[PDB]
């Protein structure tokens, strides 16, 4: 389900824009190369679809590739060497995770559009150059902190991204009520809105599966009754926090107590991938008076227990 | 007719030297520079230039096609002979002389043994523009763009052969292939 790519059709914050819409206006005040744009903030938030759309309001296609998805140190070279049209965009997701050097043979495409390939056997010889076209690079990171090496220099503008309010996400959801055979109401949709932890991603998950479900196609309609009904019901979860989350807490609080544990044990007692824990569950929890990371280990905030 | 020759440097000289190609001891004049970088005993190739006369035949040798080129071109002008052309060639480097000849530095020409005042001028006005395609910089090929291609490829990941084995096949379908246009086009078939 494609969407008419624009910026006027982009549900979301107006800050990065106050300092990007402006440079988006520079690609028409100077040339086509709009400084390397890195992206921060938590997942879902909207990264791809941003520039995936930015492109069209620029005049060039878009090529996007995940970082770690780079074995051959020349896979990007190939992603640079003939495949563009003097403007196309190259998006690099999970960019912070690139080969020790792969990220070094990435600076050439910074100053302008080169890709000088050092070479030598002993004693090393000269150094080869190519002719990568002029393009705009988007390299987003899910966890920038201190993993986006000095390459932050080569990147043009560094703007952050955060969660898009119950309103904004709920807002989107509305336009998402015009899909294929379903009408939902606002206030209701507001329900959904706050269960999509400030994330469009978790803002459609709920329904996507709802599709192929028995007792939901007969009552297709969805108003603030079904909204919070087949949501608190078999949509299996109250305010965001869902099954596995309850389970977590349940084990966090019941087995261990409100006491601290440490990804160490807990991730195992939860029979889970420690990384996958603190990374794909622990998140929302914390950012919602629930989970607390302590040098002693995780712990349950009161508002968790009484909450159930 | 005779343009090239291989033989020993049998014996050198002030402004000449003898090439024992075949069984014949040929005697040719050359530019001092070239002349000096010449050592009796070692084989050598010479870009020659025959020249009839009314008393005998003359041979003029040169380091490389470039030089020979100028020497002729030079002789091309009315009034300039082998001596002069030679001087000029013996004085300033070809490249610089090629430019000069094109542009018309009767000033720079004079600035050289056989320093001709008005002659440097004639020679100038006379070849202004009339000089030269591939002659502003001594033709010299760098590295085997082919291999060079590969060499890059290898260092970019691709196991050597994998890369070489398709660089060749590329030069096949397309002999003209700067490492660049060659290399890239490999990534394509190496996806
Ligand atoms: N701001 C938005 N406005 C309209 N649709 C959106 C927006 N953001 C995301 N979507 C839609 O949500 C889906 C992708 O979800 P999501 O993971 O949140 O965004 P993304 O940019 O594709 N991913 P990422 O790069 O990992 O942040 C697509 O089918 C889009 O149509």
């Amino acid at each position: 389900a494609l969407r008419p790519k624009t910026l006027d059709e982009y549900i979301g914050q107006e800050r990065l824009k106050q300092k990007l819409r402006v440079y988006l206006e520079a690609a028409k005040a100077r040339k086509e190369p709009l400084e390397h744009l890195l992206l921060f903030g938590p997942p879902g938030l909207g990264k791809t679809t941003l520039a995936h759309v930015i492109a069209h309001e620029l005049g060039v296609n878009l090529r996007v590739t995940s970082g770690p998805a780079i074995e051959k140190p020349g896979d990007l070279a190939a992603i640079l060497a003939n495949s563009l049209e003097e403007g196309d965009i190259l998006f690099i997701d999970e960019i912070h995770r690139l080969s020790r050097q792969a990220e070094e043979h990435l600076y050439p495409a910074m100053e302008d559009f080169v890709m000088d390939i050092v070479i030598g056997q002993g004693p090393a010889a000269r150094t080869i150059r190519l002719e990568l076209p002029r393009f705009t690079l988007i390299g987003a990171t899910t966890r920038p902190g201190l993993i986006t090496a000095p390459l932050l220099s080569r990147f043009g503008i560094v703007e952050h991204l955060e969660y898009y309010t119950p309103e904004e996400l709920a807002q989107g959801v509305m336009r998402d009520a015009r899909l294929l055979g379903v009408r939902i109401t606002e206030e209701a949709a507001l329900e959904i809105g706050r269960r999509s932890r400030g994330t469009m991603r978790v803002a459609k998950r709920l329904f996507r599966r709802v599709r192929d479900f028995a007792q939901v196609a007969g009552e297709e309609v969805i108003t603030r009754e079904r909204a919070l009904e087949a949501l608190a019901a078999l949509g299996l979860d109250e305010l965001g926090l869902e099954k596995r989350d309850r389970e977590i807490l349940e084990v966090l609080i019941l087995r261990f107590g409100g006491g601290p544990v440490g990804l160490a044990t807990l991730a195992t007692a939860l029979s889970e991938d420690p990384g996958t824990l603190e990374e794909v569950h622990e998140p929302y929890l914390i950012r919602q008076g629930l989970l607390k990371r302590t040098p002693r280990g995780r712990v349950a905030t009161e508002l968790a227990r009484r909450h159930l | 007719m005779i343009r090239y020759l291989r033989g020993l440097v049998l014996k050198k000289e002030a402004g000449g030297f003898v090439l024992l190609a075949g069984g014949v001891g040929f005697f040719l004049q050359a530019p001092t520079p070239f002349l000096q970088a010449l050592e009796e005993g070692k084989e050598v190739g010479v870009h020659t230039h025959l020249l009839l006369k009314e008393e005998g035949l003359s041979l003029y040798g040169f380091p490389d096609e470039e030089n020979l080129a100028l020497f002729e071109l030079l002789l091309s002008v009315s009034g300039v002979g082998p001596k002069v052309a030679l001087a000029l060639l013996s004085a300033l480097p070809p490249r610089l002389l090629a430019r000069a000849l094109l542009e018309g530095d009767a000033r720079l020409l004079t600035s050289a043994s056989g320093v001709g005042r008005r002659l440097a001028e004639r020679i100038a006005l006379e070849l202004k523009g009339k000089v030269p395609p591939h002659l502003l910089a001594g033709e010299k090929v760098e590295s085997e763009a082919a291999e060079e291609a590969v060499m890059a490829l290898a260092a970019l990941g691709f196991k050597e052969a994998q890369a070489r084995a398709v660089v060749l096949d590329l030069l096949a379908q397309n002999p003209k292939a700067r490492a660049q246009d060659l290399i890239k086009e490999a990534l394509k078939r190496l996806r």
